[PDB]
RNA sequence: GCCUGGCGGCCGUAGCGCGGUGGUCCCACCUGACCCCAUGCCGAACUCAGAAGUGAAACGCCGUAGCGCCGAUGGUAGUGUGGGGUCUCCCCAUGCGAGAGUAGGGAACUGCCAGGCA
RNA sequence: ACUUACCAACCCGAUGCAAACUGCGAAUACCGGAGAAUGUUAUCACGGGAGACACACGGCGGGUGCUAACGUCCGUC
RNA sequence: UCCUCCUAAAGAGUAACGGAGGAGCACGAAGGUUGGCUAAUCCUGGUCGGACAUCAGGAGGUUAGUGCAAUGGCAUAAGCCAGCUUGACUGCGAGCGUGACGGCGCGAGCAGGUGCGAAAGCAGGUCAUAGUGAUCCGGUGGUUCUGAAUGGAAGGGCCAUC
RNA sequence: UGGGGUAUCGCCAAGCGGUAAGGCACCGGAUUCUGAUUCCGGCAUUCCGAGGUUCGAAUCCUCGUACCCCAGCCA
RNA sequence: UAGUCCGGAUUGGAGUCUGCAACUCGACUCCAUGAAGUCGGAAUCGCUAGUAAUCGUGGAUCAGAAUGCCACGGUGAAUAC
RNA sequence: GCGCGGAUAGCUCAGUCGGUAGAGCAGGGGAUUGAAAAUCCCCGUGUCCUUGGUUCGAUUCCGAGUCCGCGCA
């Protein structure tokens, strides 16, 4: 699991999530694995992604993880009231919008990647497509 | 272990540009030199900017620094 | 004045005709030569920072200044300001006066003396050296003595490599092994 | 560098005396010649200036850039300066010590009228 | 310099035994008597015998 | 905190006096100022760190 | 007209870096220091008396875009008002409209006074 | 002093994130000045009488909560 | 209770048992002025001397410093060093800011007297924003202002102050 | 989970911001046929781990660890 | 009256002898070096008169190697209620 | 299901910035003894529960399991 490791302060506001996404290529590999919807990631699917994807084309290729985490989400325990403080650091989430790149990869053909693409996008609760590195 | 914080100073600008003022009429109540004091303009203590002549305020940017001056034309 | 004169005819006259200067003024000169001795020592006794103070007073014909440490650091149990060393710094005259004793007659009396090494540079010419005794000079009694105190002497000089550096010192014959 | 040093002690009193909106007396000190002029307050346009590397002023003299040849500056800018009206000034000694010939300069202005 | 906070600096003569008899300044205050001078010491022989081992 | 309050009273036959604070540890040398003396309308030496 | 010095406007299209050049005057380094003055030591700096020597450094000027810097048009983001949906987010009409990036520009421009040369 | 499938500072190139980051920076709002039309002075000051100081939901911007609540706490309509 | 940042929607203000930190002082120099100076860190060379005490040179640019939090400031330095000093003055104050009020804050200038500077000038505390407590009651010093027949005094007032 | 306390030589236990004190033990010598007792000498913890304030930290502050004590209620 | 002209350990250099052969691993000499040690804690030992103490000399083993062992003499106590 | 403490030599247990596996007892060899006990010295072929992964290298760090035990609305 991700997770920055030494933030600046332990809590961070809600906030909102608009608006569409700056990774949009396909940067560093060639098959790249793209949200398309919103949501958010938490380490723990990013981490079963991943190995579902490792798994899947074998120690073979190159993986590259363009999201991370960085965004700590608080939950208050269970049979506690309202109030009384902000709750506690839970898990750590991305947040993703339209448009980012979540995964590349490099060194297969395509049709593992296809492969090794679907296996892990059924691990992640956004809508997702698969792209490839265009040039300009 | 939280829930404190100071009762806010109301700083900023008090007359903007073009605006007509009295001699001693305070301009921007601020905290460092934000703006600094240009012509007819004074500084005070807590780097208030005070109008030191008769006039109007006049925001520029001058000096090899761009810092923000507060002129006053004379009117 | 005796090798400031000696500078001024033949060690001017042969590093143009050695490099291929054109200006006579590009040639290196030894702008100044300063005489530090970092006592250290004086973190508990005052005294043998003043004896230290008389050393190079004696060594050199000046008073020295007395010099405070920049930073605190807790490795040697000093302070922000704290008085740690002290300095002569020799231009002139008494540059060329101290630096005729010290390659006369001070080199000379080093225990063991081997040579000068010449990869002491710092890159821009300017050659530091360190004395172990202080008994080497003349001037510093043996009789008198307490501590042993070595300091370190400093040739910063205006030329731009070492090279140039090792020329200039080499013209005064500057034992250099 | 030693002009650059100059410079940012000149740059108080140059800004305080544009401030203050006073004819400033500007002296410049070079190791053979003293220059002086008179700056009006906006700064850009001066009215009187005299030198040393002017032949009325440094045929008299024995040798520019001394405290003679610097008191006749200051002599020949106090007389200058009043034939065109000019009484009181400020005097900016422009970054220099107020000690050598820009003192002689100084002195010599005050002797011959003009005031500061 | 300043005044007199400095140690009296005058100039003596200095003679070795090699013969060099040589006049300098050094706040001694005294005339001095040498062995070794930049004249006759032992460097270079020193440097000769040093590498002359085995 | 530590630091006292002392008055400083006019050397003059007024019984003026200016008031302050002092750290009368690190300092017990007394404090002498010459302040302004508005019944003399006069500077004039001012005494006694309390 | 060209060059140099001073004081400004302007505040990176103006600054950096690399390369070339200048000293009759100017400037800088320089020469000396018992004096005016100075160093928590030192004429290094400050200061004074000078002018032998060099433009090496410095500074100015001329090139050079390696960089900094400026920077459209178009599109995108956002958003005021009114409306709509599948409504934690968006869409429509309409008004404003970036930041980044691209093409490109770019090694400043100028006022007063003073001196030197023609 | 001799070897090394391990990790890795700084620097450079490329990629993201930030309420408590900003070498950039809107719309709007706010303050000031001038002008036309419209508005039963709508404005300000002073004086008589109050009441009220438990608010609710709905849009938009947010905190908290689980972007839970016909939840809670603000800003604005 | 008070100070700083965020929330806070680019003027001000703005809530929650929202997220983070601090104060209840220090200083007679750490204030005033005049004159001067410019950091951190790293590299190289160098006696003891070391990763890091002093010296010299270079790179670097304020990543430093600011008596103590944080924010905004600071090179003309508000940072650092030295000389002389008491403006850490007294009476006022055009005009403003800020609060429901009590109150709090900024203030050119006027008068008297002063310090620094050759002078222009600057100085009514400190780079700024925390370092605090109304009234009553009472204590101490000054001032015939009052002083229950009258002259005093006691007590009260006024000014300073605890 | 909150509040309080402790961590210092092999063990139990003192430490005041400028130095680590006691007992038992252990080591060496002596007494003794030998061991215990005894006697004479010694040593000894840079102070739980990390960061910070300070010229300086066992000492002061903050965090983590490990062990104790008190509370964890009315419904 | 000193760590000293005490003390001689240790160490460097230069040697002599014996012995096939002195590196491990002799003895002695010369020059240089010059520690610890200033009368010894608890405790413990020997001695009753030519004794203890102190001073030298010889021998056996042995090519060479004793501060040990076995002998020899010189000076020569104190004390025993 | 959730929160914990355990699995290391035949037995009973130690063991943190990852560095060639530790102790006591047991067992074996030796010294000692008339002989033995005792005492002294020496000696460990331990998949550090399994299995993957990280690292040059794992008892130790990460991921997932097996068994034992303690506690829980
Ligand atoms: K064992
Ligand atoms: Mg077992
Ligand atoms: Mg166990």
């Amino acid at each position: 699991m991700l997770q920055p490791k030494r933030t600046k302060f332990r809590k961070m506001h809600k906030g909102r999530n608009r608006g569409l996404a700056q990774g949009t290529d396909v940067s560093f590999g060639s098959f790249g694995l793209k949200a398309v919807g919103r949501g958010r990631l938490t380490a723990r699917q990013i981490e079963a992604a991943r190995r579902a994807m490792t798994r899947a084309v074998k120690r073979q290729g190159k993986i590259w993880i363009r999201v991370f985490p960085d965004k700590p989400i608080t939950e208050k325990p269970l049979a506690v009231r309202m109030g009384k403080g902000k709750g506690n650091v839970e898990y750590w989430v991305a947040l993703i919008q339209p448009g980012k790149v979540l995964y590349e990869m490099d060194g297969v053909p395509e049709e593992l990647a296809r492969e090794a693409f679907k296996l892990a996008a059924a691990k992640l609760p956004i809508k997702t497509t698969f792209v490839t590195k265009t040039v300009m | 272990r939280n829930g404190r914080d100071s009762e806010a100073k109301r700083l900023g600008v008090k007359r903007f540009g073009g605006e007509s003022v009295l001699a001693g009429s305070i301009i921007v109540r601020q905290r460092g030199t934000k703006f600094h004091a240009g012509a007819n303009v004074g500084c005070g203590r807590d780097h208030t900017l005070f109008a030191k002549a008769d006039g109007k305020v006049k925001f520029e940017v001058k000096g090899p620094k761009n810092r923000k001056f507060i002129s006053i034309e004379a009117e | 004045a005796k090798l400031h004169d000696y500078y001024k005819d033949e060690v001017v006259k042969k590093l143009m005709t050695e490099f291929n200067y054109n200006s006579v003024m590009q040639v290196p000169r030894v702008e100044k030569i300063t005489l530090n001795m970092g006592v250290g020592e004086a973190i508990a006794d005052k005294k043998l920072l003043d004896n230290a103070a008389a050393d190079l007073a004696a060594i050199s014909g000046q008073k020295p200044l007395i010099t405070k440490a920049r930073k605190s650091v807790a490795g040697f149990k000093i302070r922000q300001g704290y008085p740690i060393g002290c300095k002569v710094t020799l231009r002139g005259e008494r540059m060329w006066e101290f630096f005729e004793r010290l390659i006369t007659i001070a080199v000379p009396r080093i225990r063991d003396f081997r040579g000068l090494s010449a990869k002491s540079f710092d890159g821009r010419g300017n050659y530091s050296m360190g004395v172990r005794e202080q008994i080497i000079f003349p001037e510093i009694d043996y009789d008198k003595v307490d501590r042993v105190r070595g300091l370190d002497i400093t040739i910063t000089t205006t030329a731009k490599s070492d090279e140039e550096g090792r020329a200039l010192l080499a013209a005064f014959d500057f034992p250099f092994r | 560098d030693k002009k650059s040093a100059r410079i940012r002690r000149a740059t108080r009193a140059r800004r305080k005396l544009q401030e203050l909106g006073a004819t400033r007396l500007v002296v410049h000190r070079t190791p053979r010649h003293i220059y002086a002029q008179v700056i009006a307050p906006n700064g850009s346009e001066v009215l009187v200036a005299a030198s040393t590397v002017e032949k009325a002023i440094a045929e008299q003299l024995k040798y520019t850039g001394n405290k003679d040849a610097a008191a006749a500056v200051g002599k020949a800018v106090a007389e200058r300066a009043l034939e065109k009206g000019i009484k009181d000034v400020s005097f900016d000694r422009s970054g220099f010590q107020y000690h050598g010939r820009v003192q002689a300069l100084a002195d010599a202005a005050r002797e011959a009228g003009l005031q500061f | 310099m300043k005044k007199d906070i400095h140690p009296k600096y005058e100039e003596i003569t200095a003679s070795c035994s090699c013969g060099n008899v040589m006049k300098i300044r050094s706040t001694v205050g005294h005339d001095l008597n040498l062995d070794v001078c930049s004249k006759c010491h032992p460097f270079f022989t020193g440097k000769q015998r040093d590498v002359a081992t085995g | 905190g530590i630091r006292e309050k002392i008055k400083l009273v006019s050397s003059a036959g007024t019984g003026h006096f200016y008031t302050t604070t002092k750290n009368k540890r690190t300092k017990p040398e007394k404090l002498e100022l010459k302040k302004f003396d508005p019944v003399v309308r006069q500077h004039v030496i001012y005494k006694e760190a309390k």
